[PDB]
RNA sequence: GUAUGUCUAAAGUUAUGCUCUUAUUUACUAACAA
């Protein structure tokens, strides 16, 4: 029987401010509630006095304990009847609830007044959150990293060459690459040493189903603010992505977000804490999207960019019209692959015929399906050629293995590959 | 009192050209506002037909998200920086061959922000439906 | 039409693409530059430019990344300007104009009368304009 | 060197409390701030010269340049 | 047991907190026109998946491969026919026209 | 990545043998990637 669950917006300070506390949630009731006298969560015998409330409040109270202050219940109680009974930072009601989380010990507890039949919900809630809040899990994982004891255990397997099929499955997705966010003009200096200067870049933000390549064009102005830009690249990337996700609706909020650079996952996890439903997918299979930006019109647009702007495109248009998305994506994958091997070769292949013309909207030249097929074959040969040159063993390839080689994703050490192989 | 607010408004609701001039953005205000405000009402009505085909659950709250705009637009509470970006989205949304330009314009609109997100996000559903609506037709 | 060059007061030259706004090449430091002019070079490889230190340079503008000067045109006490067609003709600060064989960097030194902004009548083969200070334009 | 003062205060607390809590149990509710207060006064007495010199020189530097 | 001894509040009924409620319970005892309508005139007046079809096509990749060049050929078939299965977009048509013949 | 050091931050002081095309090395440098 709650009329409205409103969040009282406090300063960012509140989170960690300890001398005072404004209430985080304010709870407007339908009827008067008759809350119990203040008590702890596990204190079962909650005494229902004649006092009533038309409005409660919920406060969180994060703490980081020591070997000496490692009980939370006492602390939370103290906090509750400190801030209530203190003439700074008054709550709308003196009757309310206060949760506190010992982050150092994972010892949740809460104290305060209790609406009838509420306590069980809160207990269960806390139990759930502690079991798996995203933010708290991140924190534990962060600490774990700090202590180099990280048990490499994932619930969802990575995108290897086998699971590539099950990438997409009538399911709204998004795909991210942060490779060409921080590009540099290397130019000489008066002293003689090199000076790196930032160029405009991108946030390769693709959707394999629709073929809608979003890419927020990074204007160099955003680097002009700060230094240590390789890390900052990641941060801006994840920030931008997060913002984009926020902008889109709950239906069009993409479920599984895939990331090219596995290092850039780490801050994304943080900026994805805005919304927990958006699962992260660290790809085992490296896809060529550094060379994605070396497509003519894309690079053109990147250079053109004058400000913080995004200019989306359909990475494949005609292909969608002809065939399902997956087919289109295979072709695209081949193309990008070839580009990554060699740009000149790629362009040559594309512009082998000069009679063909790239459509005004489209990023790619519109071919007939048999000539298209031929082109694809040529590209594949290019990739294989590259492999032969560098890897020096492109001749005696098994089928699955060959497929992996095309992507260049299925690594030899990757145990997923062993799995698929084992299966066959 | 309230009856003449029904009469004058519903009469005015059926009295408009559902058009956005791409050059009148440069001019200074209620004309572009109410053009867009009642163009959105057509985007609402085209939805109202194929509510059985499309998923209706999100629209029921889309309505409540749109209610701010209605209150903004007929008053001109909505800011010039928002409005120029907003009308730019709706103009490109008119032509079926500006679907790139539609979401293009929406992304540059999005890029204090609590219900503004909610309604601006709701506008993306209006593009999402309209883009699909013209496809499945 | 595509590539675009612009030297500056800090003694640096910048090959750019038409609109890319990203330096294809910043030039070397210990020189100085003032006036940028492309020689009407038959291959059209060459971007010439006058200095502060009395010496007009030459640059292999194709590719833009190339910039090794072949032979430098010394002997024109510079505060001014210079233009090409075979020959490069540039004026000096103090006295007078200087025709130079573009191949060997040496030719006649015609009197001006000071100032110096030289140019060629390109529709013809041999006719120059000098730009003297205070209504003294000399033609050849 | 204020550690001495701090240490002294600690000692006083230890002394005081255990003359203050003979039959009385444990807890925080003892007052009696006299001897500690005395300690702090004497510390201030000690330091008043030191701070007159120190802050003297400081503000002199702020005003007159350093020598 | 440190934080128990520190516990500024310890060993108490809420005698001070009941006095706060008493102080505030006393304080309890002591205490659009057209636009609403203009907007609400419109209706509101309340106030695996497709990758399985790839997985079938990749299973059809097993068919053309099982026909020609599985293991015996090093490069001549198992690499050449490898280049001509699964990778290129044309393999959509190879299955599609086999579906069209099957229809 | 830094110490550190320069730079900008707007108002007008009253005078008449070579050019060329390239491919290769080596060195140094590079908070750019591996
Ligand atoms: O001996 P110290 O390190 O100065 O710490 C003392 C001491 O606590 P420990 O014995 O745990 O160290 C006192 O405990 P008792 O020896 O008296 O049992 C306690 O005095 P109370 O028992 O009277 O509280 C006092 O605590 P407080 O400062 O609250 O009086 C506390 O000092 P710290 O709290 O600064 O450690």
């Amino acid at each position: 029987q709650i009329e409205s669950v409103t969040k009282e917006t406090v300063h960012p300070r509140k989170s960690y401010k300890m001398n005072s506390s404004a209430a985080d949630i304010t709870m407007e009731s339908v009827h008067e509630w008759e809350v119990s006298k203040p008590s702890l969560l596990h204190e079962t015998n909650d005494s229902f006095k004649g006092l009533i409330t038309n409005k409660m409040w919920f406060d969180v109270q994060l703490r980081y304990g020591d070997y000496d202050s490692h009980d939370i219940s006492r602390y939370v109680r103290a906090k509750f009847l400190d801030y209530t009974t203190d003439n700074v930072s008054m709550y709308p009601s003196p009757t309310g609830v206060m949760i506190g989380i010992d982050l150092a010990y994972n010892m949740y507890d809460a104290y305060g007044n209790w609406f009838n039949g509420l306590k069980p919900l809160i207990q269960n809630s806390m139990r759930t959150i502690m079991k798996a809040n995203p933010a708290l899990y991140v924190l534990r994982e962060r600490i774990r990293k700090g202590l180099q004891i990280y048990q490499s255990s994932v619930q969802e397997p990575f995108l290897n060459s086998s699971n590539y099929a099950e990438l997409f499955n009538n399911d709204i997705k998004l795909f991210v690459d942060d490779t060409n966010v921080y590009r540099v003009t290397v130019h000489k200096t008066f002293e003689g040493n090199v000076a790196t200067k930032a160029i405009n870049g991108c946030i390769f933000t693709l959707n394999p189903k629709t073929g809608h390549l979003f890419l927020k064009i990074i204007h160099t102005s955003v680097w002009a603010g700060q230094k240590r830009l390789s890390q900052l690249a990641k941060w801006k990337t994840a920030e931008e992505v997060s913002a984009l996700v926020r902008s889109l609706p709950k239906e069009e909020q993409p479920k599984q977000i895939i990331v090219t650079r596995k290092a850039m996952l780490d801050p994304l996890e943080v900026h994805m804490l805005d919304f927990p439903n958006i699962a992260i997918r660290p790809t085992e299979l490296r896809l060529p999207f550094s060379a994605a930006m070396s497509i003519d019109k894309l690079s053109d647009v990147v250079m053109k960019a004058t400000e913080p702007q995004m200019v989306l495109f359909n990475i494949y248009d005609d292909w969608l019209d002809r065939i399902s998305s997956y087919t289109a994506f295979s072709r695209l994958t081949l193309l990008l692959r070839a580009l990554k091997t060699n740009e000149e070769s790629a362009k040559m292949i594309l512009l082998s015929d000069p009679t063909i013309t790239i459509k005004s909207y489209h990023l790619w030249p519109s071919f007939t399906d048999e000539q298209w097929i031929t082109i694809e074959s040529q590209m594949r040969d290019l990739i294989l050629t590259e492999y032969g040159r560098k890897y020096n063993v492109n001749i005696s390839a098994l089928t699955q293995t060959e497929i992996k080689d095309i992507i260049l994703g299925q690594n030899i050490k990757a145990p997923s590959v062993k799995r698929q192989k084992m299966a066959e | 009192n309230r009856p003449e607010r029904i009469q004058e408004a519903i009469a005015q609701d059926k009295t408009i050209s559902v058009i956005i001039d791409p050059s009148q953005i440069g001019s200074t205000k209620p004309l572009l506002s109410m053009k867009c405000n009642l163009y959105i009402h057509e985007i609402l009505s085209r939805w109202k037909a194929s509510l059985e085909a499309y998923h209706p659950e999100l629209f029921l709250d889309t309505k409540k998200a749109l209610f701010p705009l209605l209150l903004q637009l007929r008053r001109n509470q909505l800011a010039p920086d928002l409005l120029i970006s907003l009308a730019t989205v709706l103009y490109h949304l008119q032509q079926p061959k500006e679907i790139n330009l539609a979401v293009q314009s929406y992304m540059k609109l999005s890029i204090i922000d609590e219900r503004t997100r909610l309604w601006i996000t709701s506008i993306k559903r209006l593009i999402t439906f309209e883009e699909w609506y013209t496809s499945n037709h | 039409g595509s590539k675009f060059i612009s030297s500056s007061e800090d003694k640096t030259v910048r090959i750019w693409e038409n609109q890319i706004n990203v330096p294809i090449k910043q030039i070397s430091d210990t020189a100085q530059h003032s006036m940028p002019f492309l020689n009407v070079h038959p291959s059209q490889n060459y971007f010439c430019a006058q200095s502060m230190d009395n010496r007009i340079y030459s640059f292999s503008l194709k590719p833009k990344y190339k910039r090794h000067p072949k032979k430098i045109f010394k002997g024109h006490s510079s505060a001014g300007y210079g233009i090409s067609l075979r020959y490069i003709c540039s004026g000096d600060s103090k006295s007078r104009l200087f025709t130079w064989d573009w191949n060997t960097s040496r030719l006649l030194n015609n009197i001006n009368k000071p100032i110096t902004q030289v140019d060629w009548h390109p529709q013809e083969t041999s006719k120059v304009i000098c730009s003297g200070a205070a209504g003294k334009i000399y033609v050849c | 060197k204020v550690m001495h003062q701090i240490r002294a205060c600690k000692d006083l607390k230890h002394i005081i409390y255990y003359k203050f809590n003979k039959n009385l149990g444990k807890g925080p509710g003892c007052g009696f701030w006299q001897p500690a207060w005395r300690v702090w006064l004497n510390f201030l007495r000690g330091t008043i010269p030191l701070l007159e010199r120190y802050i003297g020189n400081l503000i002199t530097r702020q005003f007159e340049g350093r020598s | 047991d440190w934080d128990s001894r520190k516990d500024r509040w310890y060993g108490y009924s809420g005698k001070e907190y009941n006095e706060l409620i008493s102080k505030w319970e006393r304080d309890k005892r002591n205490k659009e026109i057209e636009l609403m309508k203009l907007e609400l005139y419109k209706d509101s007046v309340g106030s695996t998946g497709e990758g399985l079809k790839l997985n079938e096509l990749n299973q059809f990749a097993r068919s053309h491969a099982k026909e020609m060049g599985i293991r015996d050929e090093i490069e001549d078939k198992e690499k050449v026919q490898h280049v001509l299965v699964a990778n290129p977009t044309k393999y959509e048509y190879l299955k599609k026209k086999r579906e069209q013949e099957e229809t």
